[PDB]
Order: structure tokens, then sequence, then C-alpha cells
């Protein structure tokens, strides 16, 4: 008595929808990959102040003349000798592992040292607002154009920043990136939730996680074939280009088409579906009289005082979870391990962890689950952090072990959030969740500006938000039950049971 | 301002004792980079001695480490470079820098090892 009749009527498992489901999620790979690049295509190689050409490196016989030595063993990496004076003829960089990155082209160096962080904030920020605007876009114009322009505009803005004359041009074209980003990620899911069945709904969420997991091993595939970021940027950037290409061979979700108040183009939709799934004769009873007779916020969250309450702890939960998740992510030059290697074992670690929360949730509970994936998030990172750097294979160890509770946490706190708000106001909720998250990666890197004041700061706030966030959360009662709130009075019978 | 008036030189023979000072004032010995330079005659610019605020650290060079040791004395405001084993290739005249980013190059205190 709902479109999920015809969709069964119409299909289902058939050859269409599963094809297409596994064509729209293949970008994800590299949704991922762009969403972590800075690691491999801004990483900073060690560099020293050059000596003025007036001197003779002939009679010096060496560059220690020239250059203070930090209590590492190396030349200092902002400073030079007068015969003490600051980089003015600029710096000298090394080739022997990372060949060029943004921080040797335009020296993102000691006076300059925040702004590569600063062009990733700005990614984030083109994320937000790709998010935030785009999704009323596309509930006002639809979820295949959309798409299609979300792929032309991140393949674009891709080739564009692998191409940028100077770092304002990469840290604009980096927010018109994150703009597409963000909309493509949250739009892909949607239409293949709103197109596919009700039988494999949250499996095309796990068909997804895996996609994301695969995408991180071939960023640190491409980043061992491709090491020049010029390069890396353009080869992770133009498969989004032939994505635009052949994006237009996607069918609009036919829910969206009721919803906008026709009909006639969810009979299209229905019937040409029916045609490449092979069941045509099936599909010849529907009509227009069929699909009729079948077919048929944040005010009020913030007025509501306990509505009030859960949202700002569930907005607190996104917070702290995208904030720590991102700040190990985009942190690995530092961890003694090559670059490719640890990339490879966060995406390996991926896995395990997501089926070991899964596996605790239907057996023991989703709250305890959050809680005991949070709380051993944030004590990783700070034993991550104050361990000395001497240490490799233990750091690297202790940073897989984090990466995987913050996925763990991930997936718990999607299924609580989505579980736990009333039916009326959960949509809401979620993408007010997804905003927080998205506004903690916009933060994380903003923290982690202040290494200069200490160079381990940055992980301790990683690490200490939350436990600050775990340990507030007390309010969020435990959702085993399976209640299924509907309505706001509802939600309160239940809260004192 | 903060002088580094340093005092020592002299001719020593080799394999000799001696201890020059690099007297200090305006600033507390605990606080910066009281580090050391050398200029053998016809050679370029070498570390050899480098200590940190508050003495919790002190690293040296190849051709310093186990042979010479750097002292400091808060009290008198004065950091010491005590000097034995010389060999003939010693010859230099030491630099007292007040920090790494230091403009106050030392004076200099001419060391002869002789014979």
């Amino acid at each position: 008595m709902a479109f999920n009749d015809l969709l069964k009527q119409v299909g289902g498992v058939g050859r269409f929808q599963l094809i297409q489901v596994t064509m729209v999620v293949a970008p994800l790979l590299l949704m991922a990959s762009h969403n972590t690049l800075q690691n491999f295509t801004a990483a900073i190689p060690p560099h020293h102040c050059r000596p003025p050409a007036n001197a003779n490196l002939s009679k010096d016989g060496g560059l220690e003349a020239w250059l203070p030595l930090d209590k590492q063993g190396q030349p200092e990496s902002c400073l030079r000798f007068t015969s003490t004076e600051p980089c003015i003829d600029g710096w000298v960089y090394d080739n022997s592992t990372f060949p060029s990155t943004i921080v040797t082209e335009w020296n993102l160096v000691c006076s300059h040292r925040a702004f590569r962080q600063l062009a990733q904030s700005l990614y984030m920020v083109g994320v937000l607002l790709g998010a935030m605007v785009f999704g009323y876009l596309a509930d006002r114009l639809g979820r295949r154009k959309v798409l299609i322009l979300n792929y032309l505009q991140t393949a674009v803005s891709g080739t564009c920043a692998a191409y940028a004359p100077n770092y304002t041009v990469y840290c604009v074209f980096r927010l018109l990136s994150g703009m597409s980003l963000a909309s493509i990620a949250i739009n892909c899911m949607t239409l293949n939730v709103e197109w596919m069945p009700i039988h494999t709904r949250a499996y095309v969420g796990t068909l997804i996680g895996y996609v994301y997991s695969l995408g991180q091993f071939l960023l640190a595939g491409i980043a061992y074939a491709v090491p020049h970021w010029r390069h890396l940027q353009l080869v992770v950037s133009v498969p989004f280009f032939i994505a635009f290409i052949y994006s237009w061979f996607f069918i609009e979700s036919a829910r969206w088409y009721s919803s906008s108040g026709r009909l006639d183009l969810t009979l299209r939709a229905l019937q040409r579906v029916a045609r490449i799934n092979g069941k045509q004769e099936e599909g010849a009873k529907l009509s227009i009289e069929v699909l009729r007779t079948s077919l048929q916020s944040a005010m009020e969250l913030l007025r509501c005082p306990t509505l009030r309450h859960l949202f700002l702890c569930l907005s607190m939960l996104w917070f702290a979870t995208s904030f720590a998740y991102y700040g190990l992510v985009m942190d690995l030059q530092g961890f003694g391990v090559s670059m490719y290697l640890i990339q490879v074992i966060f995406g390996a670690v991926d896995l395990p962890a997501k089926f070991v929360c899964f596996l605790v949730i239907n057996s023991m509970g989703r709250r305890p689950a959050q809680m005991a994936s949070l709380l051993l998030a944030g004590i990783c990172i700070l034993v991550n952090g104050i361990i000395p750097k001497s240490h490799t294979i233990i750091r690297t160890s202790l940073a897989v072990l984090g990466k995987g509770c913050l996925a763990s946490s991930f997936n718990c706190i999607f299924l609580y959030t989505g579980e736990l708000y009333p039916t009326v106001i959960r949509q809401t909720g979620l993408g007010m969740g997804s905003t927080m998250a998205r506004v903690g990666s916009i933060v994380s890197p903003l923290v982690s500006m202040t290494a200069e004041f200490y160079p381990s700061m940055p992980l301790f706030i990683f690490g200490a938000v939350p436990v600050v966030a775990s340990a507030v959360t007390a309010l969020l009662p435990e959702t085993l039950g399976q209640p299924l709130p509907d309505t706001v009075q509802d939600l309160k019978s239940r809260s004192r049971g | 301002q903060v002088q580094l008036v340093e005092s020592g030189g002299g001719l020593v023979q080799a394999g000799g004792s001696l201890r020059l000072s690099c007297a200090a004032s305006g600033f507390p010995v605990k606080t910066e980079w009281m580090e050391w330079y050398r200029q053998a005659p016809g050679k370029e610019r070498e570390w050899v001695a480098a200590i940190w605020s508050y003495g919790s650290g002190t690293r040296y060079a190849d051709s310093v480490k186990g042979r010479f040791t750097i002292s400091r004395d808060n009290a008198k405001n004065t950091v010491y470079l005590q000097m034995n084993s010389l060999k003939p290739e010693d010859t230099a005249v030491y630099y007292c820098l007040v920090r790494v980013g230091s403009w106050y190059h030392g004076q200099g205190t001419q060391v002869t090892v002789s014979a």
C-alpha cells in the first residue's frame, strides 16, 4: 500500500539495482582518498635555511658554518647564521623521500607554518558549506542533477588545485572540492537508500563502509605509485571526470519524483527499471491511477528542553568523534614507519574493528560499545602523544588501535543517533549531527595549528576532547529494547521508564 | 644588553688541562642556549659543545664526545668549558653564543697546543 509494493513489483534483486549501486559507489574510494590526501600531498620534508650566494662554499668546506643545528642533529629549520638572521634567501629541501609537496613549492614553513593547516580548515569549511546548502539545493532540484554537478565540480576543483599558481588559489579550490565532496558523500547514500527496497537498507551502508576502506587502501597504493603532489592530486581527481561523464546514466529516485507532486516521471522510471531488469510483463500493469492510489525543523529542536539536551549531547558526541578521528588520521608524518605502510595498515584495521563493534552491539549493547570505543580512543591518543618520538613500532600500534576505536565509535554513534531520535525529527537530528561532525573536522586542523606553542599539544587536545565528551554523555539512555520512539510525548514517557 | 666576555686563553702543552670561562650578565645562565663554536686557523665554524636551559640536556659532536665536558655556575652566572686531552689540531678560537638566535658572537679566546 505504498511505493514499496511497487518496488517489489518492479524488482529488488534485479541486475539494474545491483549494477547502479556498484556503479554509483565506486567514486567513494577517491572520496576517502581526497579527504585524506593532505598527508601525501602536503608532507613536510626536512629543510633548512639556504646560505646566501655571497659566501663561497668552496672555501667553507661544509654547510655547518652557515646553519645552526638543533638538538636532534639536523640543521635549524627556520634560522641562519650571519657569518643570526632568518631565512631571507628561502629554504633548501631534500628529495630522498618526498620529491615535492606544497610546503616545498610555496615554502609553507616557519613564519608560514600555519598555512597548510589553514588550507585544510578551508577545505573542511567547503565540506560544511557544500553539505548545508547543497542538501537544500538537492531537495529543491533533485538527486541525479546534483550528483552529476558534484562529480564535475570535484573533478574540476581537483585538477585546478593540482595546478595552482599560488597558495590562495589552492585554498579556494580546496574549498570548492570540499563543497562538491560533501554533497556527493551525503547524496549518493540517500539516492541508493531511496531506490533500493527495505531488505538491503544498511546493507547498502555496509557496502559503503567496505568501499571507504578499499579507498583507504587505494590512496596508499597511488601514493606509493605516484609521490609527486602535482601528479598525485591529478591521478586521484581524474577518475571523477569520467565519473561526471558516465553519471548521466543514473536514474532518479522514484521517491523524490513522487514527492515532487508528479507521478508520470515515477511511472516512466519504474517502467524503465522493469525494462532493464527484464520483467516488463509485471511492470506493464503499472499505470497512473495505480501510482496515485498506492503512494498516499531546528526550531522545535532548540525549543523543547529535553530535545535541547538530547541535541546538545549528540552534538558534542559528533563533534568529539570527528574531531579526534581527523586529528589522528591527518597526523602520520611523525610516526616512524613509512607513510604508505601505515596508511595501508590503517585501512586494514578499519574492517576488524567494525566487525567487533557490530558483534558487540548485536550481543552486549550500543551505549556501552560507544563508551568503550570513545574512552579507549582518547586514552590511546593521550598515551600516543606522551610517548617520546624515539619509539616507532609501539607508537604505530597505538595509532592503529586508536583509528580502530574511532571507526567503531563512528559506527556506534551513527546507529545510536539513528535509533534514538523520535521519528518526527529523526532525519533533522541525523543531518545536524553530520553537520556537527563536519564542523568538528573544520576545527581539528585549527587545533593542530597550535603545534608552535607545544609540538605534542595537538595530540593532547585531540585526545582530551573525546574523554570529556564521554564523561558528559550521561543523559543518553540505552536503546537495546528497540522501542523506536515516534513523538516527543512518547519520548518523555519512555524516558522515565 | 648581554655581555659574554671570555678569558682563559694561553699557551698549554698538548694534552694539558684548562678551564676557560664565559662570563655572562643581564640574564640567568639557566634560561638560554650557552653554545660553543671554534675556528681553527684556515678552517670554518665548527660545533663542539652545547647546553640548554636548566641543564637537563646536553649534546656534543663527533670530535667532542667523551673527551671534553661543559659546566655551568648559576651563582656566578658563568659557563665553563674545561679542556683535557688536547691534540695539535685543536688550536682554535672558541666562540660563546647567547642563543641559537643571538647576534652576540663572542670575542673569542685563543688556545694553543704548541708541542
